[PDB]
């Protein structure tokens, strides 16, 4: 399972190719990127913390989790 | 006869392009993927992914670009006419 250039006549592999990945899947990316800050919201701060606290932190802080011996949610 | 010396081009579905140069990478349809060159007449931009493009049949190189499918069920219901029912 590895994309390869193959000269049509020869079936001699020319190039290696990147890799498979669905055109239906790629549409799952995010170029425009929303612009909703948090203050946009209101009243959701309980979980907004949680929201943050389950991704941002574990992402921008993986050395803190183990320094308390844990694992991130 | 003018457009007989013209051309056909099998449509293609682009998997994606690559850089430091172009070579666009593509799966046609009933056949398969060919990483193949693109028409000289189309910049390296006006050819975003997921874009049914037309492919110099034999040469197998991007000949021209195009637009997207919508099936023959969504277009079959675009009203064309208009129902006479004023306020």
């Amino acid at each position: 399972g590895d994309l390869v250039g193959v000269n049509k006549d020869s079936y001699l592999i020319l190039e290696t190719l990147p890799t498979e990945y669905d055109s239906r899947v790629k549409a799952m990316e995010v170029d425009e990127r929303p612009t909703e800050q948090y203050s946009d919201i209101g009243g959701l701060d309980k979980q907004i913390q949680e929201l943050v606290e389950a991704i941002v932190l574990p992402m921008n802080h993986k050395e803190k989790f183990e320094n308390l011996g844990i694992q991130p949610p | 006869q003018s457009e007989q010396p013209l051309q056909v081009a099998r449509c293609t579905k682009i998997i994606n392009a690559d850089s430091e140069d172009p070579k666009y990478i593509i799966n046609v349809k009933q056949f398969a993927k060919f990483v193949v060159d693109l028409s000289d007449q189309v910049a390296p931009t006006d050819i975003e992914e997921g874009m049914r493009v037309g492919v110099d049949r034999n040469k197998y190189q991007i000949h021209i670009p195009l637009p997207p499918k919508i099936d023959p069920t969504v277009t079959m219901m675009q009203v064309e006419e208009k129902p006479d029912v004023t306020y």
